[PDB]
């Protein structure tokens, strides 16, 4: 799909069209729950490693935390530049092609007939 | 490829005896090479399914 | 009828136990190898003829 | 046999402390327990909640609905109209197959 | 650092490390044979380590806070409650036994963690290729069962040949009634109370067993109590002695490197004389496990890893 | 094993995938796929116990005869066509050469029964290396040729590995073959998805690696063998019997933890492509992979099992077997499902 | 003032905290919904001009 | 041809040409049996050459026997019911099939497992040609 | 001096502790920045401020 | 607030959620439609390079 | 809604890090403010339904369960004190956390825009009730009951799935009043009967009536009181919103479809309560109680009656209040003498007044007490049922009459009688007991004074 | 050329046949594993020179070299299974289940 | 008073060879810890 569609570059982690769409805010939820994982991240490691699991290894839990928000930015605007992409192709070929996507004219509810099904 | 790392740094590895009508040594052509380069020149990135 | 017949010994004989005993039946039928690879290989032998068979009518 | 540890016997909590409220063997923690959650549980929580709601106003349009069947009642008895008409929908509106 | 393949490749290999005063020895005998002051000897001749004889406590004072622990801590078995009751309905002797064998499993990885590290040679009263004897003179007085046996064997298959055998095996050979004269003149009121059939048992044993057992792949010398008493001969005879005869010349520096990595961390180290088994003489029960398990994270030092615990006095626990 | 060859078979074991993930030519990842089974071959036997080199000629005799199947495949692509790729205009004989021959290197079930006896007789770090990395490259090509799969042969094998990994792990209980058996099944789900979306099957191996390769380094932190060897985690190191816990639920599949998201976009995916009873029985029969993980967390965390005298000697002792990798894995496996639109 | 009397009663702060953070998002959600607004039959009403907005 | 051989189960509905149908649905039956005898002879093999001859013959009789009264008890119920457009006649004949089956295999509680199980089966194969379902799909989307 | 045997983490490695510090600085300084120029690029690229 | 925050809000999520029902029937009827034909960018499968043909004159006069 | 959801969700770190002196009285207290802030859905002076985000939805018929979800989470909390007073505090922490968690994902499950939404949280309770029954279970059958819970619920649950990506796929987003607004009636297809039956599986499975009715009686006396006060009282009821909230799609083929499972749940209550004569058990006869009480609300959301709905809303928060109060007495019988058999522990009243009372008003408000919600919803479905069919009233008579003998045996037997002497350990009520059985009984007694509250989605 | 590639297919098939039975021995199985790297170098030779693509010359020698490599590989396996048993039959390496 | 944990009895029911038994797989020996065979 994306490794067949035209123009693409193979093997870019963030094309120039990537800068064109907005970024996304550090207030996000999904870096809010990957800041929340990488503080669970060094809860789970000092659990296993028999640390106090909030006392001992901070630097080892701000690492976690910056790596996990540092990756899910990363990762976060690569899969919106790819769900864009894909409006962006969907979009042209509902442009492309009308004729084999028609605009549905519903008729309104007066002029249709539901069946009306009654329970007793 | 699946990593495209041949198409990323643009140097053809195992790229250059991949189909028939390939580059040969001492430029000695093989049978169907025109075939081959018309049915690969009428496929010029039209896709598959329509290639086809 | 209500407490012994039905509910403690025939609905457990017929939904829970019935496909307990069928998926215990069956992975004795299926775990029990001799771990000879002889008898992997002719059963590999066997589904290949299969999938010949499959395109063959395919 | 093999090595384990035999069964606790119930000891007698109103033996060990005559103010045992069924939380936590330390009297104090138990005795603050049980303020906590009389005030937090059953003082500002049933009686506040309580109050609020009977004191939610018009709930499942209830008494607006009483008022405006008061109103449309009163409406239709006076310009002459029958107290309920026995299709909703207008069939001038409606467009028949 | 730690001894991984990053710290072996840049030249921490073992053959410059090991020389002609590099040797395991082990000193064994019967109950009360002078093989402690022979140990104490030997090592401060040759100047090697003295890692004295492994008991129930051993782990406890070893590792972690120094400090022998309770009775059902590192115990649950003791050696005076299997001379006072053999014969035990509770299992004590397959409980002192097994966590005896045990205990002398850490002590031998621990000694080869010290002769494979400094260079310095160790030595290693009663060690675990002789552990045996005290099982099957336990099993041919009838203290124990064939099923307890063919566990002990089959926990020593598993933990036995992963290692290397002793350099030098020095035996001090007593006979029986010399034994009960001096366990009487010792004067433990416990280990008075043997049978002079276990000592006759485990010493016919050790003369049948496993001295064909090791005099046929490593060096083995005999030696008599008075013999052994003096020991500055026992020492000449240990430093002049050739060391050909053996599985020590065989190896390369990765073997001895990957001996160093099975023996150096100890969860691969105790994990095989754990494995289950549920013989009701050495199983723990759950609620008496959990027990034990939540009185022993509540000991003083014990609580976290070493090195972490901010109630002892563990500086730097904030940046760690 | 000294370092120099250490260091070139596992640079071997790197760049067979790499080869393969990289080139299209047919036989170059055939030569990638050789490489993968060259390098796992001594890794197989270093162990040097008997049951080693029975395991190491299973796996050889197995994956080299897929490997001259696969190659009578190239070849008669050859003849077919004269280039090297598959192209769109092929016989569907020789692409069923090609899905019979992977799929007896990646272990489906009409081909599974070398799987469970190579990954019994292997230690545990082999079992890392095997079940995760050594599968990557058989279904890269897989994912590679995914319009010339032949959705009938593709389906049957799916149905017939939903099958047999729910129907190998519930009478065997050991746990190196227990969790070949449930990758068996795993393969059976990214199986099925792969002629309608590879980028799920991408998906389910890239979750699969990370729901399997933690939980083989937690067999790995204690070499916890059976059931009974699991079952004695919470003597040995009780702190993590809530995250192997998860993780073994969430290999299983159940809701908020990651696996069910694989069983969920298949699911989407095969309803979109309008396979409705066939999806229908592959979600039904995945219910024996939580019989046999249910059992086996019942085992390890949730009945505290008859420990023995000599596991407080493992209380003693220090551990410094965790890795930073089994709890970076562990939390991103067993907290994503909040995060799987970006995970797709 | 004492630490262990702060240590032990910091714990109190996070519910009332999830109660403020909770009622921010939820005010920050409610600026999200705004397209209709002012647009519906029902309450298409003229401005009243203290105000530029109708509901907030 | 085989294919197409076996394709004379929907070209004409049951209550029609009921020899056939049966010959076809023994057909099926035997091919599966075929497979499935050479299934248990490859992977558990006997003593001897005539015992995993006679393990196939009893193998293909069962698969032959459930196949045979399955397609003809669902052909008589059709013939009875005089309905083609129904999966209660595939339910009964699906139940007489495991029904024979538990017979041959002498256990009762199987026999009523495989009533229900290929009953359940043999109605959803109805259902799925009544209302089109696709068992192998192509992909389209 | 507590431990008969000296751990392996008694004392913290001050290499690791400041190149994890300084990696975490120097990473959040990155993003910063990186959401600075993409916030923008993204204004000059739309063409809307 | 009024019943009229609670009534704008619940036509701003069903204009929002009823978008979504014609883009998702949308994205399956155009993903439909490109695996059938491939007129557009989506699904297709890759084609050997047009580069590495020998547009040299060879040795052979008519190949 | 994000107001109860998240600092519910913020309940986590005043678990794990308070004192453990301190993490009862904290999470109570705090989990007693989570249902006062939870009272604030109540604001319903129109019939516009609040959807306060595209993510959470309040409905009339789903805001009794939110209170109830979040009032059951201090009424467990009080509950699992002496019942953790011997083990540490790690795992006494760990069942909080898994009891918050349920709270969090059950607040989350009923506040459902989307319905695979609603089946995301409906599957991620299977996690936390198992592990609370598989772990502090007190009998050797909790691993089987856990099984049976697990596999019954899930066997359940993927045709749901099934058939939710199915019409999603058909039809679009599966917001459930988009998907309630712009919908067409289906079709008289067999693949609609299929439909049908995949949909409504799980929620035939999660109420128990017969066929599927056996996974509540061994998950509710291998249970803890908290895994069995959950079960019991609001995680059987989620079915019944998706139930509810089903059947909106689907409702042409409903009644043809309806019949075997109205017949199975009016045979399956009439049996359950002839069970429950004859049990040995009092937590075996609170749980074929409640499989009875299950059976008349699976036979009244089979039939599409507005009154039935009302009915049932009535019946759900009547006997979820009901049955976790009875569930909680059992608690307190199994606490003072060990067991749990009604035979072997008679004549208590003479030795407990109040908990007589509490008993008294407890198993008669299972009898249905007439100003109570119990014969207020039970009076509603039998008005709808006899709507149905008039032929139907005699079956619920018979349940009826077999109900009032269940509750006043259990009554007879355990409270009044010749007082067994045989017991030292028989210690006094706990405050915390009297406490916890006034806080279930009081919203009773609140909830039968205003009853407007409680009417449901339909009127 | 059509009679020489079917019965070069028929080769394949039939140790196809061979190398998926084991008579007695799996160096005899090893024997059709290099019979099948014969018979795909006779065929690639064949497809080579009859479609003269000389450029694909590097394939055939690269079929031999890593398909005698893992046959060399399966040759010393054997002599390390039989190292470890002393024996060398198929029915030998039942002790995996 | 206590809860119930597994015993010998429900801890060797697991420690076979394979779970569920048949007659065929009763002669299967557990196998070494080690995975080596004397
Ligand atoms: N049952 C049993 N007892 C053992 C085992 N290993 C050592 N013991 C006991 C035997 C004695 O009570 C004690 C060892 O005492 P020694 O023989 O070392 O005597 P002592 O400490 O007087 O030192 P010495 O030999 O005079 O240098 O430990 C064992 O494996 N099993
Ligand atoms: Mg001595």
């Amino acid at each position: 799909m994306m490794n067949g569609r035209p123009g693409h570059e193979p093997l870019k982690f963030l094309p120039d069209e990537a800068r064109s769409l907005p970024p996304p805010k550090l207030n996000d939820p999904r870096l809010v729950y990957m800041g929340l994982l990488g503080y669970c991240t060094g809860l789970m490691d000092n659990m296993l490693r028999m640390r106090p699991v909030m006392r001992a290894g901070l630097h080892r839990q701000l690492l976690f935390v910056t790596s996990f928000v540092f990756a899910g930015y990363f990762y976060l605007k690569r899969q919106n530049y790819l769900y864009a992409v894909k409006d962006h192709d969907m979009f042209g070929y509902i442009k492309l092609h009308p004729e084999d996507f028609p605009e549905k004219e519903k008729k309104t509810y007066a002029e249709i007939l539901e069946p009306f099904h009654p329970v007793r | 490829p699946f990593l495209d790392i041949q198409k990323k740094l643009g140097i053809s590895l195992d790229r250059h005896f991949m189909f028939l009508s390939a580059e040969q040594p001492y430029k000695n052509a093989a049978r169907c090479h025109a075939f081959e380069k018309e049915w690969i020149e009428c496929a010029h990135g039209i896709g598959g399914t329509r290639a086809k | 009828t209500s407490l012994t017949l039905l509910d403690l010994i025939w609905l457990e004989k017929t939904i829970p136990k019935s496909t307990s005993t069928l998926h215990t039946n069956m992975t004795t039928l299926t775990t029990n190898q001799k771990g000879l690879i002889k008898l992997y290989f002719m059963s590999f032998l066997i589904n290949i003829i299969l999938i010949i068979i499959l395109y063959s009518i395919n | 046999q093999w090595q384990e540890d035999p069964e606790p016997e119930d000891e007698n909590v109103y033996a060990k402390n005559p103010d045992f409220h069924g939380y936590d063997s330390d009297p104090v923690v138990d005795v603050w327990n049980m303020r906590a959650v009389f005030f937090f549980g059953f003082s500002i929580v049933l009686v506040f909640g309580t109050t609020f709601v009977a004191y939610v106003p018009d709930y499942r349009m209830q008494e607006w609905a009483r008022r405006e069947a008061e109103r449309l009642v009163k409406y239709r008895e006076v310009n002459g109209l029958p107290i309920m008409e026995s299709n909703y929908f207008d069939p001038s509106k409606i467009q028949l197959p | 650092l730690r001894y991984g393949l990053l710290a072996a490749i840049l030249g921490d290999k073992t053959t410059k490390k090991l020389h002609e005063y590099s040797r395991v020895i082990t000193v064994d005998g019967n109950i009360c044979s002078g093989k402690n002051k022979l140990a104490k000897e030997i090592a401060q001749q040759l100047g090697m380590k003295h890692y004295p004889e492994a008991g129930i406590q051993y782990s406890s004072t070893t590792t972690g806070d120094g400090r022998p622990l309770d009775i059902e801590f590192s115990g649950s078995c003791s050696l005076e409650k299997f001379y006072d009751d053999p014969k035990s309905n509770d299992g004590n002797s397959y409980r002192l036994q097994s966590w005896l064998y045990a205990s002398r499993l850490l002590q031998y990885a621990d000694a080869l963690e010290h002769l494979l590290s400094t260079g310095q040679g160790v030595v290693l009263e009663r060690s675990i290729y002789s552990d045996f004897v005290f099982l099957e003179a336990m099993y041919n007085q009838g203290y124990i069962r064939k099923q307890c046996v063919d566990h002990y064997n089959e926990i020593k298959r598993l933990t036995l040949p992963e290692y290397l055998p002793p350099h030098a095996v020095i035996y001090i050979d007593v006979p029986v009634p010399e034994v009960q004269s001096r366990i009487q003149k010792k004067g433990d009121p416990h280990e008075m109370k043997v049978t002079s059939a276990y000592l006759q048992d485990i010493e016919n044993a050790y003369k049948k067993t496993f001295l064909p057992k090791m005099s046929e792949m490593c060096e083995v010398l005999v030696y008599d109590s008075w013999e052994a008493e003096d020991p500055t001969k026992v020492v000449e005879d240990i430093e002049y002695l050739k060391y050909n005869k053996g599985p020590w010349l065989k190896q390369d520096d990765w073997t001895f490197h990957y001996l160093r990595m099975l023996v150096q961390d100890k969860t691969e180290v105790l994990n095989y004389t754990t494995i289950p088994v549920y013989l009701p003489e050495i199983t723990i029960g759950a609620h008496q496990g959990s027990r034990i398990y939540n009185s022993f994270r509540e000991l003083p030092g014990r609580k976290y890893a070493p090195g972490y615990n901010a109630e002892v006095g563990d500086k730097w626990i904030w940046l760690k | 094993m000294n370092p120099i060859t250490l260091a070139i078979i596992y640079f071997t074991i790197f760049l067979g995938p790499v080869i393969t993930m990289s080139s299209t030519n047919l036989m170059l990842m055939w030569v990638g796929l050789e490489f993968s089974l060259l390098a796992i071959i001594p890794m197989l036997i270093n162990k040097k116990n008997p049951r080693s080199t029975e395991a190491a000629t299973k796996y050889f005799v197995t994956q080299a005869t897929a490997s001259m199947i696969i190659l009578l495949a190239i070849v008669l692509n050859y003849k077919q066509l004269g280039t090297w790729m598959f192209q769109q205009q092929t016989n569907g004989l020789i692409l069923n050469m090609t899905l019979m021959a992977l799929s007896m290197k990646l272990g489906l079930a009409p081909f599974h029964f070398w799987l469970p006896e190579v990954t019994q007789g292997i230690p545990l770090h082999m079992g890392l290396i095997l079940l995760t990395w050594q599968k990557i490259a058989p279904l890269s090509i897989l994912i590679q040729i995914y319009p010339l799969l032949n959705s009938t042969i593709i389906l049957m094998l799916a149905i017939t590995s939903i099958f047999m990994g729910a129907w190998g792990g519930l009478n065997q209980t050991q746990m190196r073959k227990i969790m070949a058996y449930s990758s068996i099944a795993h393969m059976g789900w990214m199986l099925a998805i792969l002629p309608y979306n590879p980028s799920l099957t991408l998906l389910n191996l890239m979750i699969y690696i990370i729901l399997t390769a933690p939980m083989f380094m937690a067999l790995m932190l204690n070499n916890s063998m059976t059931i009974n060897s699991i079952s004695l985690l919470w003597n040995k190191t009780p702190a993590m019997l809530t995250m192997i816990s998860l993780m073994l639920l969430s290999l299983g599949g159940l809701p908020p933890l990651t696996g069910f998201l694989p069983k969920w976009i298949i699911i989407t995916e095969l309803m979109k492509n309008n396979c409705l009873i066939m999806a229908t029985l592959m979600a039904m029969m995945a219910l024996l992979n939580l019989f046999f993980y249910t059992r086996l967390i019942y085992s390890t965390s949730l009945t505290m099992f008859p420990t023995n005298n000599n596991s407080k000697m493992m209380t003693h002792q220090t551990k410094t077997k965790p890795n930073l990798m089994f709890s970076t894995l562990a939390i991103m496996s067993t907290m994503t499902l909040p995060l799987a639109p970006q995970l797709i | 003032t004492l630490f262990q009397l702060l240590r032990e009663h910091w714990v109190h702060i996070l519910v009332p905290a999830g109660f403020v953070f909770g009622c921010y998002l939820d005010r920050k959600d409610d600026e999200k919904l705004t397209a209709f607004r002012n647009k519906s039959m029902l309450f298409q009403r003229e401005l009243r001009p203290n105000e530029e907005v109708t509901w907030k | 041809m085989v294919k197409r051989f076996f394709e004379s189960y929907h070209e004409v509905p049951d209550g029609t040409q009921c020899h056939r149908k049966t010959y076809i649905t023994t057909a099926l039956g035997g091919i599966c049996g075929i497979i499935g005898s050479a299934y248990s002879v490859s992977l558990n093999p006997a003593d001897s050459t005539l015992e995993a001859v006679a393990r196939v013959g009893r193998y293909t009789f069962t698969a032959a026997a459930i196949g045979a009264m399955f397609g003809l008890t669902t052909c008589v119920s059709a013939q009875v019911r005089e309905k083609p457009d129904d999966p209660l006649n595939y339910f009964i004949g699906g139940c007489a099939g495991g029904l024979t089956l538990g017979a041959r295999t002498h256990s009762y509680g199987t026999a009523a497992m495989g009533c229900v199980y290929m009953g359940t089966a043999a109605a959803l194969f109805k259902i799925g040609k009544l209302e089109g379902w696709e068992l192998f799909p192509t992909p389209k989307v | 001096k507590f431990y008969v045997r000296e751990p392996v983490n008694a004392k913290p490695n001050w290499l690791a502790v400041g190149l994890s510090v300084g990696a975490s600085v120097f990473m959040w300084i990155y993003l910063i920045q990186t959401h600075n120029e993409d916030v923008l690029e993204y204004k000059r690229r739309n063409g809307l401020e | 607030d009024g019943p009229e925050k609670n009534y704008e809000k619940t036509l701003a999520i069903l204009q929002i959620e009823s978008e979504k029902a014609e883009l998702r029937l949308k994205e399956q009827e155009v993903r439909r439609l490109m695996r059938a034909r491939g007129d557009g960018p989506w699904y297709q499968f890759p084609t050997p390079e047009k580069e590495f043909i020998d547009h040299s004159p060879k040795a052979t006069p008519d190949n | 809604m994000l107001k109860i959801i998240l600092p519910s969700l913020m309940l986590l770190p005043l678990t794990w890090l308070s004192s453990p002196k301190k993490t009862w009285t904290n999470v109570t207290s705090y989990s007693f403010l989570i249902s006062l802030t939870s009272l604030t859905l109540l604001w319903q002076t129109d019939e516009n339904y609040k959807n306060f985000s595209n993510m959470f939805s309040s409905d009339p018929l789903s805001t009794p369960l939110i209170i109830l979800t979040a009032w059951l989470l201090p009424l467990m909390l009080m509950a699992s004190q002496n019942h953790l007073k011997k083990d540490n505090n790690v795992l006494q922490k760990l069942y909080i956390s898994m009891l918050i968690s349920l709270q969090i994902l059950l607040i989350m499950t009923f506040s459902a825009t989307e319905l695979i939404m609603f089946y995301i949280l409906f599957e991620a309770t299977l996690i936390p009730t198992l592990i609370i029954i598989t772990r502090w279970g007190n009998q050797t059958e909790r691993l089987n009951a856990g099984i049976y819970f697990l596999f019954y619920t899930l066997i359940g649950s993927i045709p749901l799935l099934i058939a939710l990506i199915l019409i999603q796929n058909h039809v679009g987003t599966l917001n459930l009043m988009i998907l309630s607004f712009t919908t067409h009636t289906l079709d008289a297809s067999w693949s609609n009967n299929l439909l049908w039956l995949a949909c409504m599986m799980a929620f035939l499975i999660k109420m128990p009536l017969y066929g599927v009715h056996l996974w509540l009686p061994k998950a509710h006396v291998e249970a803890p009181i908290a895994g069995s006060m959950i079960l019991a009282a609001i995680l059987l009821k989620l079915g019944s919103y998706g139930m509810i909230r089903i059947s909106i799609i689907l409702d042409p083929l409903t009644k043809y479809m309806a019949y075997p499972f109205i017949l199975l749940s009016l045979w399956g209550m009439i049996m359950t309560s002839s069970i429950c004569l004859r049990q040995t058990d009092l937590k075996s006869l609170i749980a074929y109680s409640s499989v009875s009480h299950m059976a008349l609300v699976i036979a009244s959301i089979m039939i599409q009656t507005p009154w039935s709905f009302m009915g049932a809303t009535m019946l759900m928060i009547a006997h979820g209040l009901t049955s976790s109060l009875l569930f909680c007495l059992a608690n307190s019988n199994y606490e003072r003498i060990h067991s749990r058999t009604m035979i072997m522990a008679r004549g208590l009243q003479m030795v407990f007044p109040l908990m007589a009372t509490w008993w008294l008003m407890a198993s008669l408000a299972n009898l249905a007490l007439p100003p109570s919600i119990n014969l207020m919803g039970e009076l509603f479905i039998t008005m709808s049922l006899f709507s149905w069919s008039n032929f139907t009233i005699i079956l619920m008579g018979i349940n009826i009459i077999i109900t009032g003998m269940y509750s006043m045996y259990m009554i007879i037997t355990t409270q009044r009688g010749k007082l067994t002497n045989h017991m030292i350990n028989l210690q006094p009520s706990h405050t915390r007991e009297l406490t916890l059985m006034a806080l279930h009984m009081i919203p009773l007694i609140l909830l039968t004074t205003s009853p407007k509250l409680i009417t449901g989605l339909t009127m | 050329m059509p009679s020489t590639f079917f019965n070069l297919t028929m080769a394949f098939s039939l140790s196809l046949l061979g190398t998926l039975m084991f008579r007695s021995h799996l160096m005899s199985t090893l024997l059709c594993l290099e019979g099948m790297v014969l018979s795909l170098f006779i065929m690639t030779s064949v497809t080579s020179l009859n479609s003269n693509s000389m450029s694909s010359m590097p394939i055939p020698i690269t079929i031999l070299v890593f398909a005698a490599c893992e046959a060399a590989v399966g040759l010393a396996l054997l002599v390390k299974v039989s190292n470890t048993y002393g024996t060398d039959y198929v029915q030998n390496l039942n002790l995996l289940q | 008073a206590r809860q119930w944990q597994p015993d010998i009895e429900w801890a060797e029911q697991f420690s076979g060879a394979v779970m569920y038994p048949s007659k065929e797989t009763a002669h299967w020996k557990p196998p070494p810890w080690n995975d080596v065979d004397i």
